[PDB]
């Protein structure tokens, strides 16, 4: 059941989840093609486009999924799984809101499974940097989606 | 259907601190409800004070502040001013919609009890020629705004033909009101003189007109 | 600064149609959700409808869902409130606004009056209120008009609130502590200039 409020609550909840994960990761440490908003997407004030922005939100969130799957193997297994599962609900909500149309693109499964093994073959240091970069980038994307959705 | 709940009335003394709350029946108020606070002076358009829970609108005094405390949205006025006496409406974004609360009337205590300025007009020449007669009793600058308007002419109090405005809060938080007495030109010509008696906190200030 | 101008409400018959406009200036209009709020006479604030930045998403209060339609226009920077099947319950001052975003708060306009009644438009009967022979107060009695408002301007000014009679018509007085009151009742297009002289 979709509501702007439920979508807003879902983003805000995942953001607090990312924060709590970043905290329980930065106490052991103390390129990637991650989704990122650009002006052309229509999510910022300058060149704001409702239709293209909603497509970029759903696309970016579907692309982030391989990276959230990576986080699951990387002791608070319930917390990292909760981030992944809470994201899937966010995608469903936005797919339901966009019910007017879909022309995305959805990512290739075998390309993701290969990227996943490549990320899992790195040493522990690189794996901790990968985690930091995934979490920061996902936070940046969710914060822009949050701002944009308010006007859509 | 969701209900946005706010205290009907609240009061504070000058330089005092007051908190106005705003809640939901369906659970706790969160950041996602983007609480807004709007101030309305009588006969004036609402003015936005706080937006997105705690953000202040352009030119809003720093004494007004927003937050979420408990399960409700809160508006705190630190060091209340006489000018702060107004209606305060809260607005919460629920579902896909926005809902306003009933509003809170904030009174800033406990200041000047003002006696009304009364001015009574007899019917004009022109009106009497049109076979009509209207007595005009103009009650202005009174506090508090509750009054009894008694219509006299020949001591016996005029039973009907009386049309009085509900005391309306005005400029300077004063109360301005008016009472109209519809008579036939025979009734005006008949009696010795007509009087307008206004009872404000027991105090009766009277004005009289003759043909 | 940012400006929002509501127009054009007025007197309308029950079951009638009205179209409100809201001219926006001083901000990136195409980048904001816009909304409408109503204020019935002597009542609280009521949310009416909302439109997303590009018009894709429209939302309405469940008491006007089927009747009202929200539309938007850029580069005309205008929002519209198409009001059909109008009921006396829709009589209010209507306000247009932007939802906060991009470092800006919610800005509202001045408002536009919408009156829904089966009663016809009546111009006012103006009578002088003579200064009575010993500073003095003289006025103008503006009698039996519908709907509100009446604008009184001379030439100590206190234009009083109108009285609602059993008849359904309003009457007001304007007092001043050559004297000519300029009465203006735009709903019936009546303009009265009346010189008030002391009785001799």
């Amino acid at each position: 059941l979709t509501s702007s409020e439920r979508i807003d609550k879902q983003i805000r909840y995942i953001l607090d989840g990312i924060s709590a994960l970043r905290k329980e990761t930065c106490n052991k440490s103390n390129n990637l093609n991650l989704p990122k908003m650009a002006e052309k997407d229509g999510c910022f004030q300058s060149g704001f486009n409702e239709e293209t922005c909603l497509v970029k939100i759903i696309t970016g969130l579907l692309e982030f999924e391989v990276y959230l799957e990576y986080l699951q193997n990387r002791s608070s297994e319930e917390q990292a799984r909760a981030v992944q599962m809470s994201t899937k609900v966010l995608i469903q909500f936005l797919q339901k809101k966009a019910k007017n149309l879909d022309a995305i693109t959805t990512p290739d499964p075998t390309t993701n499974a290969s990227l996943l093994t490549k990320l899992q073959a790195q040493n522990q240091w690189l794996q901790d940097m990968t985690t930091h970069l995934i979490l920061r980038s996902f936070k940046e994307f969710l914060q822009s989606s949050l701002r944009a959705l308010r006007q859509m | 259907q969701t209900v946005v709940t706010q205290e009907p009335s609240l009061s504070v003394s000058p330089g005092g601190t007051v908190t106005l709350t705003c809640g939901l029946s369906s659970g706790s108020v969160t950041a996602s409800n983007y609480p807004g606070w709007f101030q309305q002076t009588p006969g004036q358009a609402p003015r936005a004070l706080i937006y997105s829970t705690n953000d202040r609108h352009s030119g809003v005094p720093s004494r007004f502040s927003g937050s979420i405390s408990g399960n409700k949205a809160a508006l705190t006025i630190t060091g209340a001013q006489p000018e702060d006496e107004a209606d305060y409406y809260c607005a919460l974004d629920i579902g896909d919609i926005t809902e306003f609360g009933g509003g809170t009337h904030l009174t800033v205590l406990g200041q000047p009890k003002a006696a009304p300025s009364v001015t009574l007009f007899p019917p004009s020449s022109e009106e009497l020629q049109a076979n009509k007669a209207t007595l005009v009793c103009l009650i202005s600058d009174f506090y508090p705004g509750a009054v009894t308007v008694a219509w006299k002419a020949d001591s016996s109090p005029v039973k009907a033909g009386v049309e009085t405005t509900t005391p309306s809060k005005q400029s300077n938080n004063k109360y301005a009101a008016s009472s109209y007495l519809s008579l036939t030109p025979e009734q005006w010509k008949s009696h010795r003189s007509y009087s307008c008696q206004v009872t404000h906190e027991g105090s009766t200030v009277e004005k009289t007109v003759a043909p | 600064e940012v400006q929002l101008v509501e127009s054009g409400g007025g007197l309308v018959q029950p079951g009638g149609s009205l179209r409100l406009s809201c001219a926006a200036s001083g901000f990136t209009f195409s980048s904001y959700r816009m909304y409408w709020v109503r204020q019935p006479p002597g009542k609280g604030l009521e949310w009416v409808s909302a439109i997303s930045a590009g018009g894709g998403s429209t939302y309405y209060g469940d008491s006007v869902k089927g009747r009202f339609t929200i539309s938007r226009d850029n580069a005309k920077n205008t929002v519209y409130l198409q009001m059909n099947s109008l009921k006396p319950e829709d009589t209010a001052v209507y306000y247009c606004a932007n939802r906060a975003g991009w470092g800006m708060g919610d800005y509202w306009g001045q408002g536009t009056q919408v009156t829904v009644s089966s009663a016809s438009t009546k111009g006012p009967s103006v009578f002088p209120l003579a200064p009575s022979s010993k500073t003095a107060a003289l006025g103008c009695l503006v009698k039996d008009y519908f709907p509100e408002p009446v604008t009184v301007s001379w030439n100590g000014v206190h234009t009083f609130p109108a009285v609602l009679q059993s008849s359904g018509l309003y009457s007001l007085s304007s007092v001043v502590t050559t004297y000519i009151c300029n009465v203006n009742h735009k709903p019936s297009n009546t303009k009265v200039d009346k010189k008030v002289e002391p009785k001799s």
